[PDB]
RNA sequence: GACGGAGGGGUACCACCAGACGUGGAGUCUGCGGCUCAAUCUGACUCAACGCGCGCACCUCACCAGGCCCGGACGCGCGGAGGACCGACAGCCGGGCGCGCUUUCGCGAUCGCGCGGGUGGUGGUGCAUGGCCGCUCCCAGCCCGUGGCGCGAGCCGUCUGCUCCAUUGCGACAACGAGCGAGACCCCGGCCGCGGGCGCCGCGGGACGGCCCGCGGCAGCGGGAGGACGGCGGGGCGAUAGCAGGUCUGUGAUGCCCUCAGACGCCCUGGGCCGCACGCGCGCUACACUGGCGGGGCCAGCCGGCGCCCGCCAGGACGCGCGGAGCCCCCGCCGUGGCCGGGACCGCGGGCUGGAACGCCCCCGCGCACCAGGAAUGUCUUGUAGGCGCCCGCCCCCACCGCG
């Protein structure tokens, strides 16, 4: 089975906190969701003039 | 055009009431350094400090013709 | 040259912080979580995690506090006895809404009615010295259609930044039976020892 | 359908009755009258008026 | 058929019981835990696959034995007294052995 | 003598927490000749993200910014007395103090 | 109170005035409907759907055509250790895979089977919900304590006047004081100072309708200077209530149907999501002489790497530690010609990034419509509109997009 399982190699980014590939904020670091990232962006620190 | 608000207003008299020698019919500075003598009378920002001022300022000025 | 790979470290970082304060949540809640802060000496990391219940976080034997400073570090990839955790006593326990909200998420699933128990949140914020608390329980309460029930005792403020300083804020998913409620305690503490309102002139 | 008249019989004498656990009739007509194990669990009710011959029964499940 | 090496039903409890507790990421594509080694028969240097801790861990939760909470995409078991002495069992080591914590 | 120039990189979010921060390294290591802060352009980390989690109605978009505060102070001084002035400095919790050896 | 297809007042470049620069007319770019399909995965449809759910060769990916795999935990009754369970060379079959098949080897209780009972699902239902945004709201309302008036529900306060940007204040007045929202505050900017300085970057001032002249009881209403700065500088935050706005497809948010093994789980390959008689929305490039085409200067800011060699280029090899636009200007040229205006389509090629183009770049052809756009419709007040480039977001490649 393992000659085929995930055979294919292609990124899998995926959100820290929540585990979904779709929109990765990979600006640095960070591979935080974007629905998952305004919401602990406090924690993060980065807030709002 | 600038229209004072209530705080910016009522603590105005509260200060022409307490005070009346010390501030001078048109003296800005003299107005922003009489309101600003700490606890005398305790006004959080200079914005908000200036803005009592001179409407202190335009009440002395009131008060001096009658 | 521009690399400053200092501040990519700061961020890592920052974001074990946020996980910090997410793992926290779901074990030491019963345990009083309200927040963590992470310290970083020579290579050596010691979180604080202020708590209404030290003991609880503690553990008898400190067994509890050992095996969690374990895992932790275990998952940084950190060692233990290169880092440790420390637990600080929560006084004042009304002003703090991260507290307030899990008591208040007891009392819901212990079946009180809701304005008796939001009442009970407030007056323990009210007791303490807070200005107001604001409560607001929505969901399926009791019906199929969703109502929001607001509760609020004292004056709350809103707006510009002494929300930031003087208003703090606390929402948590109860998962009632019927679905999934949610309970935002807020509390508005108009005195604190650094800042004071922007507007309030005090006038001698 | 038809019901065999072997159910039909247990049902008159009370081995399977509307009245019963959802599962325990199930079990009776898959191990006894080789019924569909998946149908004799979704037997709905029984009829006419009272629970004598007559069933009614829900779909496939992966549909449902 | 998840055949399990008993090498790394072994490590994982040693590994577990020295810290009493084990962090694991998600992961369910072919990959190898980090920080859980068993030496091979050979004298070999090897890592537990993720795929094989993670059915082990399966277990041990659905038994009852060991604790876990979730945060951020990393599981965070702890151990439990119940299964203290399973793995301290597993282990040959005594209720006088306790986790190093 | 191992005297060596010891670089001291101060990183912290917080303009208050690390500004008081530097009058620290300044008074531990006024003895053994701290340098001036020498503060680092600001470097701000901005993200831009649609204030919807369902991407409809209005465009709204949330600015977030993290605005960190670097300042590097340089010390030819003992590595005993380095290490006293890592000691002597307050300890805010999330700031980063590093050095390096020049 | 909620509505009215009722009367008044008020207000706003998501209104108008006075202007601007547009779109709708052409080619294309992208989304939307329809159409076409094996599938064209889907939400969203006035404002408040339609470059929206931050880049679809693969993954994403939910859809189609096939094909693996248990990764079904725990608990019980039975089974199994000389044998539970799965692996495999070679040939066939099959895109390919010990998938099956021929075969006869391995393998070691990680377990089989029956029953229960799970775990997972970008499955449904946002009209069961939490949370979070949109919208009313590029507005200005929302309350309370004490008194007055009512038998009360209650009203007054919170006012058919004036002022404002504003429920912002004045004035009148059974009201009198408070609060929340407004403002204040926070962020950045211009200017002065202080302290520091791998690097301009920390703290303090300063501006308040202060002054002056009018006109006003007044709040203020025009004008005048002085001054970096002038009368809400360019943003963040945002009340009381809401609404069957949008999202279960962001999440280990979730109730219910839970599909659950020839699977809606989870992987791999191939294809689609980009298909096109068509109608529309956001754009881009145009229709040229205020311009195209050649060389010559020079110039930014968000904030910023380059060297060398080979190559027309696009790029490649090998290195090191580092660097910057266009418009515009200056000189030639074309000379009103669908022309050197315009670059759409298409025939070679040369490259790039990847596992693989169908993606992009480049080069030589090829030079479509379009000579200023009908009814209509948009946005806008000084570093503004417009014009001009640049950066980032997401990304293997790639911006006619968005955020700056």
């Amino acid at each position: 089975r393992e000659t085929e399982f995930c055979t294919h190699i292609a990124h899998k980014r995926e959100c820290r906190i929540c585990g979904n590939y779709n929109s990765v904020y990979r600006k640095y670091g960070l591979f935080i969701c974007r629905r998952c990232f305004k919401e602990n962006a406090g924690k993060i620190g980065f807030v709002k003039l | 055009g600038k229209v004072r608000t209530k705080t910016i207003k009522r603590a105005a008299r509260k200060i022409v009431e307490n005070n009346y020698e010390s501030l001078k019919p048109k003296d800005f500075q003299n107005n922003k350094a009489i309101c600003s003598k700490r606890n005398v009378a305790i006004i959080p920002s200079k914005r908000l400090r200036n803005k009592v001022a001179g409407y202190v300022t335009t009440l002395m000025n009131r008060v001096v013709k009658g | 040259d521009e690399e400053n790979v200092y501040y990519s470290k700061y961020l890592n970082d920052c974001i074990m912080e946020a996980e910090l304060h997410e793992f926290f949540s779901r074990e030491l809640v019963d345990a009083g979580y309200a927040s963590c802060s992470l310290c970083r000496t020579i290579d050596s990391i010691c979180v604080i995690i202020q708590c209404a219940e030290p003991e609880v976080v503690m553990g008898d034997n400190h067994y509890r506090l050992h095996k969690i400073e374990y895992l932790l570090a275990g998952r940084f990839m950190c060692d233990p006895k290169n880092f440790n955790i420390w637990v600080d006593k929560i006084i004042k326990r009304g002003l703090s809404a991260e507290i307030m909200v899990d008591n208040l998420r007891a009392k819901l699933e212990e079946a009180m009615p809701i304005r008796r128990a939001a009442y009970s949140i407030i007056r323990t914020a009210m007791r303490a010295g807070a200005a107001g608390c604001e409560v607001i329980v929505a969901g399926k309460l009791r019906a199929q259609r969703a109502r929001a029930n607001k509760f609020k005792e004292g004056c709350l403020i809103s707006t510009g930044h002494p929300k930031r300083i003087f208003l703090a804020e606390a929402t948590r998913h109860i998962k009632m039976r019927q679905g999934v409620i949610g309970v935002k305690v807020r509390i508005y503490n108009p005195n604190i020892r650094g800042a004071v309102m922007p507007d309030k002139i005090e006038i001698g | 359908e038809p019901i065999s008249e072997e159910v039909i019989e247990a049902i008159k004498d009370g081995e399977i009755t509307s009245e019963q656990d959802s599962k325990v009739r199930a079990r009776i007509l898959t191990d006894k009258y080789g019924w569909d194990s998946d149908e004799a669990k979704q037997i709905w009710s029984f009829g006419p008026v009272g629970a004598s011959s007559g069933h009614m029964t829900n779909l496939i499940l992966e549909a449902t | 058929m998840v055949h399990i090496p008993k090498a790394v039903y072994k490590a994982v409890y040693a590994h577990l019981y020295e810290n009493a507790s084990l962090a694991l990421k998600e992961y369910w594509r072919v990959g190898n835990v980090p920080g859980i080694t068993y030496v091979d028969e050979n004298g070999k240097l090897c890592n537990p696959t993720y795929l094989h801790v993670n059915c082990i861990m399966q277990s041990l939760e659905s038994r009852g034995v060991v604790k876990d909470t979730f945060a951020w995409r990393h599981h965070y078991y702890l151990l439990t007294e119940k299964g203290e002495q399973f793995i301290r069992k597993e282990l040959d080591l005594t209720d006088d052995v306790l986790p190093t914590p | 003598d191992m005297h060596q120039k010891y670089t001291i990189i101060v990183v912290g979010k917080d303009l208050k927490l690390v500004e008081r921060y530097v009058k620290s390294i300044v008074k531990e290591g006024r003895a053994f000749g701290i340098s001036g802060p020498c503060r680092a352009p600001v470097r701000r980390l901005t993200i831009t993200t649609r204030k919807s989690p369902c991407g409809e109605g209005t465009n709204t978009w949330h600015r977030f910014e993290l605005r960190m505060y670097k300042r590097t102070f340089w010390v030819t001084c003992g590595g005993n007395d380095i290490s006293t002035i890592l000691s002597k400095t307050v300890v805010i919790p999330g700031i980063q103090v590093t050095v390096e050896v020049e």
